């Protein structure tokens, strides 16, 4: 359970500007790999619009589960993950996810 | 028969900065849903790194045309194979950096 939980961070347009490194033992990217890159490049085909979907949730409620979808992992197939999104705003500044990986 | 096509522009790290209406009866989405998100997430992983190193080279070739073919997922999330030449622009009365001008084009791959 723990051992397969990792937060990232994201920026609004759904960039990763954080990871933790426990994504390494789980699906084989390097945190420093994805900083920059869409949550979008990772998705599979047939998760994206549920994903935008969730998104668009997300951006409306502040917080939400995305339920279950497929990141393409580092070496080729897919992990399945359940996260939860949480947008922190001050005074929208970034998205906080928690990600539970479901499969190997 | 027209081949179906459209055209792009995008800055120099890929994201859709302007999107030609053409586009919706060639890949299904509105302009809109394209505009500000990079090409790159509606490509295939297997061709994601090609149309990276695309977009970088095109930048080094002076101006003259790239073309790449890929798998670009439809609004039917279908993998459409994807022809796009491109080119840089740059107005040679500024200094303004160059963007990348794109025609998009559904070709069979065969
Ligand atoms: N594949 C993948 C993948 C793997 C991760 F560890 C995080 C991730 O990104 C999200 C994964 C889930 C969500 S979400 O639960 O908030 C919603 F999109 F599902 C979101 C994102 C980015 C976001 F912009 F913050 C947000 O849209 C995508």
């Amino acid at each position: 359970l723990d051992s397969k939980t990792f937060l990232s961070e994201h920026s609004m347009d759904m960039k990763f500007t954080y990871c933790d490194d426990r994504i390494t033992e789980l699906i084989g990217y390097h945190p420093e790999e994805l900083l920059g890159r869409s949550a979008y490049e990772f998705y599979h085909a047939l998760d994206s619009e549920n994903m935008t979907k969730s998104h668009q949730n997300l951006c409306t409620k502040g917080q939400v589960v995305s339920g279950q979808y497929r990141m393409l992992a580092k070496h080729g197939g897919y992990v399945w993950l359940e996260t939860q999104g949480t947008v922190i705003y001050n005074p929208p500044q970034c998205i906080m996810c928690v990600n539970y990986v479901l499969s190997e | 028969c027209q081949p179906t096509r459209f055209i792009s522009r995008h800055n120099i790290e890929g994201i859709f900065t302007f999107v030609d209406h053409r586009c919706v009866a060639t890949v299904g989405y509105q302009p809109q849903e394209l505009l500000g998100k990079n090409i790159v997430e509606f490509c295939h992983p297997e061709d994601q790194q090609l149309l990276r190193d695309s977009f970088q080279q095109v930048v080094k070739l002076k101006g003259q045309v790239l073309s790449v073919m890929f798998r670009f997922r439809s609004k039917n999330q279908e993998w459409l194979w994807m022809r796009t030449s491109s080119f840089t622009f740059q107005n040679p009365y500024s200094d303004e950096i160059e963007y990348i001008i794109c025609t998009n084009t559904n070709v069979k791959n065969s």
